[PDB]
């Protein structure tokens, strides 16, 4: 709530912007418009592109690579907006940059931003 | 008391602990059921709008459909598709106008039809559900046209084609009673019956005038196509009920939603969708409050519930929020949906007792229109 | 016991008495000095291997046996995607079912039948002692038992820590014993955020315990025919390698041209690449992916030949959804991927990386 | 601030929803997006259609006909939204009805709603109001 | 003292009393001047967006321009036109994508050109002003493309036609310096100079690597085209300045926006447009606040003002609101514009004293980008 | 002064000695009993009037003189719209300049020249007295002064309250003395919210002090020739009436086919309608506006002929922006409008409504 305070992850509510996997999310949590933590809402198209972050999981003490993916082809959901930037690097290090609409690869050439999912892809290096 | 996001955090942690894999993919919405509710956000006249598909039981958004300028949503009562008449422009709000009907699969939410309406024929008006309507067989969509003159457009959802415009007299709204027939409400205070074959002028019959010049019937009557019940409040809470279940209009006894006393102490209906009708309960719900005679579009904090047969009051709920629109699920033990344009929140109440059970917030910018399928 | 069975497989594995002319053992084509692949030159270079008759060439490149013990047995999962098995076309269910095939393949070790195999095993008093202790007296006298027992020994040997040691730099880095160079680390970052991840990682999400850089699925990535290998194998100009569709019992034309996603472990030392050994260099195999993404004319040119990659051998069922990612790998990302993939080399083959660099 | 109280016209601030001439306005006051009380903002198209209200002017105690006109062809301005409904009748009395997008007659067939102006066109009163 | 709505009511009342006639019509915006400021509202990735044209002196919205998905606005420094590159879809956020550039007359706000961009080539990203840029003579618009690879699109505004895509190295942003030249910032820590013709491989030259790999240069550097000054803060409020006025890059001495003790006490820049540069005053303005190191896109409540030459601090303003972006008018006695995405309000401050002078609220949904013309 | 001047104008106005055969006065064509229009049935019905020679027909409908004194002098305003003047084509600047024209028009009163007008004035001892007292001794012996004085007297007579009494029902309702009927009030509401008020109201906004239901502009509403009237006028089947462009000084091609917006006061009793009297019924006049708005087959047809309206006599400069309102008047609104227009009838002509 102090926006400028160090982000403090929790592993108890995926709809809240401090959920530990959302450490570098930008946009809207898909869980809030009919997707889930790791699936897209009906009607939208799942991008294959992603950007990543290493997010600390306060449940197990481990840091995980969260390779975000956008759900595309719908106007922005408008529900559960969040912007976190842990480890977020500027656009010239795109694999860690989150202002980019990472909708590439989405079916039907969908490129509009609807929300983002937060799947794990690895333990951090 | 665990919230949906909390339950989801635990499932995710459990999958992670157990090393359980899952493929990221596009979810399907749960099959349509009685407790699905749609909330349309005309977004105070914004050029693009949203519809929220909500599981009324869980109070959870289960999908969304994008729309253009003041689209008219319709929901097939059997749950088999949804559709809207919508309007887009080649440059956001300017340029070539396309009016079109889209039909959507109610589970994948994918459009299964996109049907162009020639000559941009839609009536652009703050959203009135009965300005665009499905015939009972779901095969035809009828939409109203105001300009150059009252007219009704016939769209074939089955052939996925626009058919033609029907000349009507000076009349408004569209209440289909049959594959080839609908009623409209006329300036002279009658209803008109418009029966259209496949060609030529429709056959248009008028009822008796059923209200005086200075009695004002709201833009949002409730119409249960399955009951053929047209429930039409006036500004004072007087309620016209017209039975259309026989093909012709039988006027039911008129009823007062507010007591002669209440109206004396300033009680008037007010809101957007001020009236709801539960077909199996034969029950009318009316958003009311104490207000000046010309604050008829303001939110109301109270709902009154009354017998369509007798007019007796059954309940009076303090909604606990500023409510603009109500509707009800058509199942047994219905929810009473209370949508607040101001809060952008659908408050989901028990229709019997009026307790607020749950609510779904962040429903766009100025959500105003609740629709439910009547699937029983 | 698990020990003695693997030790028997270790002997069979290097024994050329299991080939018709006694010239070839498993170790001949799956050379342990070369991450269990074939260093020998044939009529198509290293693309395909030469059998015991000294003339017959296969139509597919000899794959590593490293980590092959981590592949699930062949199955169709709930999403209708086939997974697992052995051989590039998944036509063997698992290592055991695969092991007797090279023995009887006239293109490879060429023993005429199971009985000729058993007779060789009887000739050797260590086998009589070794097989008999594990499988019982007279096992070598029954060609069916002997053959099956040899396949079991051979599959057990391939399951030992020696074939899958997990002692690559990548493994060491994932233990926190060491760190990636900056180029390696970028290579890893790209690998896991670009489309490679969609196929060359065990899991769709979460973390694998023994990652081998393959999801074990079948994908047609739209490779051309390797003309020189195809000429060498003698299958004909009109032959189509249908991939997974060639497995008996697969009939679905959507499987035509799909091959098993290979483990990228030791990929740096097991060139040439792809199911037909079509690309010599690791970098070329990565560049092939840009044909689906890049708008530059060069994306369509195989840098090893200067000519178009070629029409896919099977033009249907390409994995376009995964392949057409919308993003092209620049050379810095290609370099980074090479460096990352080199980290997947087992410790004992690190010395072989010098020459490839 | 009480949305249900009788509306109380003022003649001191045109950007406020209780400005006397806004007595049946629905949308946004054009004065807040670069128009003025009675002119459209640049880029928009002025409709020739209108709906009318008789609005009471506290200042002279006279009642004036306000023939609202829409400025069309832009997305809604989002600034100074207001909805008042003095004398507002339902859609089958469209001359007094204000949910209608009254964009007819606008150049270029512009029919999207941006904001409304509040010009006076007469004195006079209605039977209904 | 008297509000604009108050002054308008007074004048309307006087016209009524005096019987004054006037024709209802479409206003022109006032002539563009130094105190015009444009606020773009990316609307948190909404498919349609708005730009507000504001008289900064009066604190008055004088016009609006609609746009599509994450458009990139540009304003000709000489006030002759404004333009944006924008993206629409045939069914709101789905369907056939069209990218296009519109050019608008800055008084009537009518589009004077609408130029289709082939193959939907725009980079869809949270709005970075320097990802779409006008050349100094105003005849060319350049836009960045990321997919499939970094590239720059060249659009001829005078002939109203798209020209070509240029392939560039792995580099970002576009600071045009001449009719045929711009610079980009590259992943390797150099700038790339790109000089292009109508056809042929552009000539691409790299500067020396000018920051280490772990010093992060923000997405919103200030670039004064007329001064050729590129002011590029890093996450720590270290400020790279690059002088491109010679046509090649000269690296100026680095300055620190924050002191050692400030930094030791957690002060860092943060927001969206974090830095402004006033060309005539040669002055840098940086949004700072006390914050953890990865809260670099949150609002800030302070602006430090520092001499660009010496790095001397001239002021630290307590903005008194949550500010995400700043910019300055380029006239003498500039205004300091402080846009709050959360308040949707443009706060207009005296740049000298830091005092808040006036404010313009209700600027859309998530307004983030302020643009001024440097007309002087 | 103004009283005696008007009273002299009053004598001249009814005096047929200002016509060649002494058979015709202003009042013959602008009959006070008919809101100052021509009751006389001619070859083209009442569409055009017949002059003193008993043979010559005009090519335009005789308009009312009621309220013509409210029209400003001809001028081009700052938006470039011409406004005001007299005659359907504004070719006269004001009433004074208009008054002499019928006297000397061979198709109307047909006096040969101003001297012949002066001579007739000289025959009447009462005129010598009346003119001399207002303009000085010998005024009738000078034909120029005599004719200007006659025109001035006629214009003063037309500026009297008698021509513009503002005693219609509409006037009484606006004064709070009476209420409109529901139908009249609906008609007034339609008239001020539909395109009619873009042209038949004095002002763009605000309240007019002396509303005459015209903005005094010029518009081509795309009317067809009145064939029989055009026959009777003898101007020929070629002929094109260019309206405003025929005023000397107007060269602007945008003005061809545009005519002055008539005041709708007394409209209910001054049929036939339009500049050429083409429509006999007020209802037809209103229906004509639907040709631009309505998609219905019937909108194309003049209900007096049962045939299409006719191509515009002048198919350029139509006021399409105003006329293509996008809305069609249903029969209800047409009725309502007729009721409303009938309220613009002066008190003294209320009996003519039937
Ligand atoms: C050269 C003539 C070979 C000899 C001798 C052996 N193998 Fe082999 N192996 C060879 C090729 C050409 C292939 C691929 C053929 C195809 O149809 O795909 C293989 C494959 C295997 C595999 C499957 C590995 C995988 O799919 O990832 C295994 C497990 C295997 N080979 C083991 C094996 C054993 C145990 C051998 C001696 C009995 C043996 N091979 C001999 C080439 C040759
Ligand atoms: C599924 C759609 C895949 C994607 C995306 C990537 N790869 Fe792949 N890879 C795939 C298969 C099915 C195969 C075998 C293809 C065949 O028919 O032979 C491969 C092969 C490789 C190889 C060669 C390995 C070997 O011969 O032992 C390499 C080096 C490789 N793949 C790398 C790679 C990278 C770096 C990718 C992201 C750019 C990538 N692959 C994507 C399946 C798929
Ligand atoms: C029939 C033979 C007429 C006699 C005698 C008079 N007038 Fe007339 N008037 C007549 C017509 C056909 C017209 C319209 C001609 C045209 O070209 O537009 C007129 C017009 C006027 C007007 C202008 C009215 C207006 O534009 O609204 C005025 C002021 C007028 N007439 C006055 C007038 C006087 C004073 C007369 C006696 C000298 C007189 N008219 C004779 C038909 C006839
Ligand atoms: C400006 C574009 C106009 C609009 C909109 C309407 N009217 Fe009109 N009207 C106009 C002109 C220029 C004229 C004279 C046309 C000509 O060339 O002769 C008229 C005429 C009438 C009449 C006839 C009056 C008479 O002949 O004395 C009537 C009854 C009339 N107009 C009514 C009317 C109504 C009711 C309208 C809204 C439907 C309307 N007009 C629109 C100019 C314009
Ligand atoms: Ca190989
Ligand atoms: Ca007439
Ligand atoms: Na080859
Ligand atoms: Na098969
Ligand atoms: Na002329």
């Amino acid at each position: 709530t102090d926006p400028r305070a160090k982000w403090v992850p929790q592993d108890n509510d995926i709809q809240a912007c401090d959920y530990w996997r959302h450490c570098s999310i930008d946009g809207n949590i898909c869980d809030c418009s009919g997707g889930s933590l790791t699936n897209c809402p009906p009607g939208t198209k799942l991008a294959t592109a992603s950007w990543v972050a290493s997010c600390y999981n306060p449940t197990d003490g481990q840091s995980y690579l969260i390779a975000y993916r956008d759900c595309c082809g719908y106007n922005v959901s408008g529900r559960c907006p969040c912007l976190n930037t842990e480890g977020e690097l500027p656009v010239y290090r795109p694999e860690f940059a989150n202002d980019i609409i990472w909708c590439f690869g989405a079916e039907d050439d969908a490129m509009t931003y609807h929300c983002t999912i937060s799947p794990i892809v690895g333990k951090a290096s | 008391q665990e919230t949906q996001g909390q339950a989801a955090a635990r499932a995710a942690a459990a999958d992670l602990a157990a090393g359980q894999d899952d493929e990221p993919r596009i979810l399907e919405a749960p099959a349509p059921d009685a407790r699905r509710v749609y909330v349309n956000d005309p977004a105070h006249f914004a050029a693009v709008t949203q519809q929220f598909v909500i599981d009324g039981e869980a109070g959870r958004v289960i999908g969304m459909i994008d729309g253009g300028f003041l689209p008219n949503p319709v929901v097939a009562d059997d749950g088999s598709f949804i559709a809207h008449a919508s309007t887009v422009f080649s440059r956001i709000a300017r340029g070539e106008r396309t009016d079109y009907v889209e039909v959507f699969d109610p589970v994948t939410l994918l459009p299964t039809a996109d049907i162009e309406l020639p000559d941009a024929p839609r009536f652009l008006v703050g959203t009135y559900p009965w300005m665009t309507s499905l015939t009972p067989d779901g095969k035809t969509l009828l939409f109203y046209q105001f300009s150059p003159a009252p007219a009704v457009g016939v769209v074939d959802l089955e052939g996925k084609a626009f058919k033609r415009m029907l000349d009507v007299p000076d009349c408004y709204h569209i209440f289909p009673t049959a594959p080839d027939t609908f009623f409209m409400h006329c300036r002279d205070g009658s209803l008109a019956k418009v029966a259209f074959g496949t060609e030529g002028t429709p056959e248009i019959t008028h009822t008796e005038v059923f209200h005086p010049e200075d009695e004002f019937l709201i833009n949002h009557p409730a119409y249960s196509q399955k009951a053929g019940r047209l429930v039409w409040p006036t500004y004072t809470g007087k309620i016209h009920q017209i039975d259309l279940s026989s093909g012709d209009a039988k006027f039911l006894p008129a009823v007062e939603a507010l007591t002669e006393a209440e109206r004396a102490d300033g009680w008037r209906p007010g809101g957007w969708q001020q009236v709801a009708y539960h077909r199996a309960l034969d029950r009318i719900y009316l958003l009311v409050d104490q207000r000046d005679e010309w604050r008829h579009k303001t939110a109301s904090r109270f709902v009154v519930v009354l017998d369509a047969k007798t007019g007796e009051r059954l309940a009076k709920f303090e909604m606990g929020h500023e409510i603009d629109s109500i509707n009800v699920s058509q199942d047994e033990k219905p929810l009473l949906y209370a949508l607040s344009t101001g809060d952008k929140t659908l408050y989901i109440h028990d229709a019997e007792s009026g307790e607020e059970l749950r609510s779904v917030n962040q429903l766009g910018h100025g959500p105003q229109v609740i629709t439910t399928a009547d699937m029983g | 016991a698990d020990d003695a069975l693997a030790a028997l497989g270790a002997q069979l594995f290097v024994d050329p008495a299991l080939s018709r002319n006694a010239t070839q053992s498993c170790a001949t084509c799956h050379d342990p000095a070369r991450a269990f692949t074939d260093p020998r030159e044939g009529k198509a270079g290293l693309a395909v291997s030469v059998g015991d008759d000294g003339q017959s060439h296969g139509d597919r490149n000899t794959p590593t046996l490293g980590y092959a013990a981590l592949v699930p047995a062949f199955h169709r999962d709930a999403n209708g995607k086939y997974k697992g098995g052995q051989f590039w076309d998944g036509r063997a269910d698992d290592l055991k079912q695969q092991a007797g095939q090279p023995m009887l393949n006239p293109v490879e070790m060429a023993m005429p039948d199971r009985a000729a195999v058993a007779a060789r095993l009887r000739d050797d008093p260590a086998y009589r002692t070794g097989f008999e202790a594990l499988f019982g007296k007279g096992v070598l006298d029954d060609p069916e038992r002997a053959f099956d027992a040899a396949a079991e020994a051979l599959a057990a040997y391939q399951a030992t820590g020696e074939f899958s040691p997990f002692d690559s730099k990548y493994d060491r880095v994932m233990r926190g014993e060491e760190k990636f160079t900056p180029l390696e680390e970028f290579g890893y970052t790209v690998f896991i955020t670009w489309n490679c991840r969609l196929c060359h990682m065990q899991r769709k999400q979460g973390v694998a315990e023994r990652e081998t850089f393959t999801n074990f699925e079948y994908h047609n990535i739209g490779l051309p025919v390797n003309e020189t290998a195809r000429e060498a194998s003698g299958l004909g100009a009109d032959h189509v390698d249908h991939g997974l569709l060639a497995r008996p019992g697969i009939e679905d034309p959507a499987q035509s041209g799909r091959f098993k996603v290979p483990s990228l472990r030791n990929v740096a030392v097991t060139g040439p690449y792809m199911h037909n050994g079509v690309f010599t260099d690791l970098r070329t195999a990565i560049l092939f992916y840009n044909k689906y993404t890049s708008r530059r004319p060069e994306a369509k040119i195989n840098p090893e030949t200067g000519a178009p990659w070629g029409e896919p051998e099977v033009a249907r069922n390409l994995s376009l959804a995964e392949l057409q990612s919308g993003l092209m790998l620049d050379d810095g990302r290609v370099d980074a991927l090479v460096a990352f993939l080199e980290t997947l080399t087992d410790r004992r083959y690190e010395p072989l990386l010098e020459e490839s660099r």
